[PDB]
């Protein structure tokens, strides 16, 4: 008899709204602040607003929860502030990433019902809710988002455990990467103020070059490739190889000193930790969610890569919607918003007398 | 050739009708490249079409939220701001003491001067023929002006018009009947130049790209220079945002109260709009933020609007396989503009944009005098999200 929430709990950003709504209320930074030295904390917009005056911290570290009482601040904000609900009157689902120990779910468990009474809670696995976001219950999901990478493959509605790839590479180590091959320019960006300049530098101008050999040589060759940027200060930078060389990192690991193998590697070997059966429909539908995956050219050159690994009779698909961004939120929209669904969610009643495990 | 997507049916435009639009034919191509340029889709309220040679003149300033005081849309004082509301468009005159008040507190508060009127022989002549909203010139012996009338409805006041000259400047001062005695007329002039402004251009609505939407998209309330000063981190703004932490007064000009009710992303888009105008220093056309976040949205005074698309939507299949082009299903004229003409065909344009990924900010005002609340959050869902939705039911049994 109520509107559910969705809250999806993301490295860089929290994805908040109603269950039954196409897009999130809220979209806000992980991070919270604290005074450097007129409120004793602050969270979200307001914390990157006055960065100068506080100690920021991001409480999500790898999709992982890593503090949780700095992610208490978080919840409450999201609640109070950011959605202006009474979270004892809602239902709500949380997203977790793949491989998030038993632990961790059951302290949010806690922290949900005990600190929060909420009537009802329920845990999702992000990979599992990109799928169900582009209307599919089977294939294999690429989820990039800005602290962690995976690799989730998914049978009718259930993500294989034994073949999930998870990657420690994602957005922010590609600001980083964009930071330190900027310097092969004669320019310097090294603040955390400064860091955020580059974020904008790689969502604007970086792209996935179908043949990276081939456009390193037309960048060596001519400045075709070349963009400008005009800085805050309104002085005006040229960007050269560095727009393709920045997400050529997804493919070749190696190139932030990573011993791993690519995002292309890490999908087909997903895919061949599979049943040989169920193969056929992992390589037709290979869905591409989280904000790494925006860059132009990624699902092209992802075809390319997965074409020259899998066998020539094998038909390869990639499905990148535009808003696979927003995947992840919009499929535990859908999930909750299925009153069918009502059926699984833990209530407040089930909570209080088997305790914490009863989210396994 | 048909539009259909779930509960959608658009049918093609079947004989495609000329709009007359006030908006001048090179800003809507300029218009028509911004959101090309930036990946959005800009609307823009009406514009009455005697103010085309005046926006296009690119002579005057226009008004901004200090100036609430409508424009007319009849008379000598077409497309200027009457200090006298009662000689404005028909929504002033609905709420004459409001307008009226609007009108004086602008000028008594420094923001906006009381400037005399004068047209030269193109703008009579353009009022006289082209529009035909001012009767013949004829002169008014034993008072040397020449009289002309203008329709207010049921009403047909006189005007006179004086042969003076300013600047070496051979124009008609405009001049009427006060309380009996023949007094000059008065129009709502910058504060700075001195010189009449005219309407701005409004936006209606800024529909951004799904895959950018982000914290810039927040709808934020006007902060004083103080609550805006603790907000923010001197370091990490721009200089064009440093200099109003340091200038009280630069804040309160191109920022705070000014812009009202406004998104980050819409700030700078304003900015992207102006400058792509060449509307700047005074002479800017869009000073505020949209209709979307307007309190006191009015639905009957949006229309016709025009939209500015992302040249795509031009292609073959521009919103989707199968689905066709936006020309086939809305009128779109030579510059491009998409002109929308009512509350219906807004909310089908909406749904068409909302399933190609780009993001409405629905107002509920917008639904006052409506027969159905078509701007609603559940109406307007993404049909990619029910269809999603559908599927997902289906396929887990459920
Ligand atoms: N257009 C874009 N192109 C490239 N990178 C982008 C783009 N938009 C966003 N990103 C990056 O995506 C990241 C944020 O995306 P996302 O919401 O998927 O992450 P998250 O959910 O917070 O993180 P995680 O899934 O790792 O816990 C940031 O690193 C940001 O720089
Ligand atoms: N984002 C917003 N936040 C707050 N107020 C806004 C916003 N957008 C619009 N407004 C309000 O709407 C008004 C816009 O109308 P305005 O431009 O003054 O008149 P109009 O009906 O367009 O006629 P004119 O032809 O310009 O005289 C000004 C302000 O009261
Ligand atoms: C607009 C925006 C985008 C984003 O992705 O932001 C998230 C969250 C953010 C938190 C700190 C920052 C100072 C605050 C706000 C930026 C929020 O860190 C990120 O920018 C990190 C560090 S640089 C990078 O690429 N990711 C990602
Ligand atoms: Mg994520
Ligand atoms: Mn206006
Ligand atoms: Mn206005």
């Amino acid at each position: 008899e109520t509107t559910a929430l969705v809250c999806d709990n993301g490295s860089g950003l929290v994805k908040a709204g109603f269950a039954g709504d196409d897009a999130p209320r809220a979209v806000f930074p992980s991070i919270v602040g604290r005074p450097r030295h007129q409120k004793d904390s602050y969270v979200g917009d307001e914390a990157q607003s006055k960065r100068g005056i506080l100690t920021l911290k991001y409480p999500i570290e790898h999709g992982i929860i890593t503090n949780w009482d700095d992610m208490e601040k978080i919840w409450h904000h999201t609640f109070y502030n950011e959605l202006r609900v009474a979270p004892e009157e809602h239902p709500t689902l949380l997203t977790e990433a793949p491989l998030n120990p038993k632990a961790n779910r059951e302290k949010m468990t806690q922290i949900m019902f005990e600190t929060f009474n909420v009537p009802a809670m329920y845990v999702a696995i992000q990979a599992v809710l990109s799928l169900y976001a582009s209307g599919r219950t089977t294939g294999i999901v690429l989820d990039s988002g800005d602290g962690v990478t995976h690799n989730v493959p998914i049978y009718e509605g259930y993500a294989l455990p034994h073949a999930i790839m998870r990657l420690d590479l994602a957005g922010r180590d590609l600001t980083d990467y964009l930071m330190k091959i900027l310097t092969e320019r004669g320019y310097s960006f090294v603040t955390t103020a400064e860091r955020e300049i580059v974020r904008d530098i790689k969502e604007k101008l970086c792209y996935v070059a179908l043949d990276f050999e081939n456009e390193m040589a037309t960048a060596a060759s001519s400045s075709s490739l070349e963009k400008s940027y005009e800085l805050p200060d309104g002085q005006v930078i040229t960007i050269g190889n560095e727009r393709f060389r920045c997400p050529e990192t997804l493919f070749q690991p190696s190139f932030i000193g990573m011993e791993s193998a690519g995002i292309h590697e890490t999908t087909y070997n997903s895919i061949m930790k599979c049943d040989i059966d169920i193969r056929k429909d992992l390589y037709a539908n290979n869905v591409m969610s989280g904000g790494t995956t925006m860059y132009p050219g990624i699902a092209d050159r992802m075809q390319k890569e997965i074409t020259a690994l899998a066998p020539s009779t094998m038909k390869i698909k990639i499905i990148a919607p535009p808003e696979r961004k927003y995947s992840v939120w919009i499929g535990g929209s859908i999930l909750a918003s299925l009153s069918t669904f009502q059926q699984m969610w833990i209530t407040k009643q089930e909570y209080d007398e088997a305790g914490p495990s009863i989210v396994h | 050739k048909t539009y259909q997507s779930r509960d959608l049916v658009l049918e093609p435009i079947q004989h495609p009708k000329s709009i007359e639009l006030g908006m001048p034919e090179v800003d809507q191509s300029v218009l028509a490249e911004v959101a090309e340029r930036e990946n959005v889709i800009i609307g823009v309220r009406p514009v009455d079409e005697k103010s085309k040679s005046l926006i296009a003149s690119k002579m005057y300033s226009s008004k901004g939220l200090f100036v609430k005081a409508k424009s007319s849309d009849w008379g000598p004082m077409s497309g200027f701001i009457p200090v006298d509301q009662s000689f404005a468009k028909a929504s002033a005159r609905r709420d004459l003491e409001k307008f009226n008040e609007y009108a004086e507190q602008s000028i008594l508060s420094g923001n906006a001067v009381s400037a005399n009127l004068y047209l030269n022989q193109v703008r009579i002549e353009e009022l006289v023929s082209k529009y035909e909203s001012l009767t013949p010139l004829e002169l008014d012996v034993d008072s040397g002006m020449y009289k002309t009338t203008a329709t207010n409805g049921d009403q047909t006041i006189p005007f006179f018009l004086n042969k003076v000259t300013v600047d070496d400047k051979e124009l008609w001062q405009v001049h009427y009947l006060r309380e009996g005695e023949l007094a000059p007329f008065k129009v709502i002039g910058d504060p700075v130049s001195k010189q009449p402004m005219t309407a701005d251009y409004d936006l209606l609505t800024v529909m951004y790209t799904y895959g950018d939407l982000g914290p810039q998209d927040k709808v934020k309330q006007p902060l004083t220079w103080e609550q805006w000063k603790e907000s923010v981190t001197y370091e990490d703004l721009s200089p064009k945002y440093k200099a109003r932490y340091d200038n009280q007064a630069l804040y309160e000009k191109q920022d705070g109260a000014s812009l009202g009710m406004v998104s980050d992303r819409l700030k700078e888009l304003k900015d992207v709009i102006n400058t792509s105008l060449g509307r700047t220093d005074g002479l800017e056309m869009v000073h505020h933020g949209a209709d979307d976040a307007n309190p006191y949205a009015v639905m009957a005074d949006n229309f016709p609007a025009t939209f500015f698309v992302p040249k795509h939507f031009f292609d073959d299949d521009g919103l989707g396989e199968g689905k066709g082009s936006i020309q086939t299903y809305f009128n779109v004229n030579e510059q491009g503009a998409v002109v929308i003409q009512n509350p219906q065909e807004f909310s089908n344009f909406q749904q068409v944009a909302i399933n190609a990924s780009y993001r409405a900010s629905l107002n509920d005002k917008w639904n006052s005098g409506l027969d159905s609340p078509l701007f609603t959050t559940k109406r307007k869902l993404s049909h990619d999200y029910l269809d999603a939705r559908d599927e997902v039911a289906k396929k887990l049994g459920l």
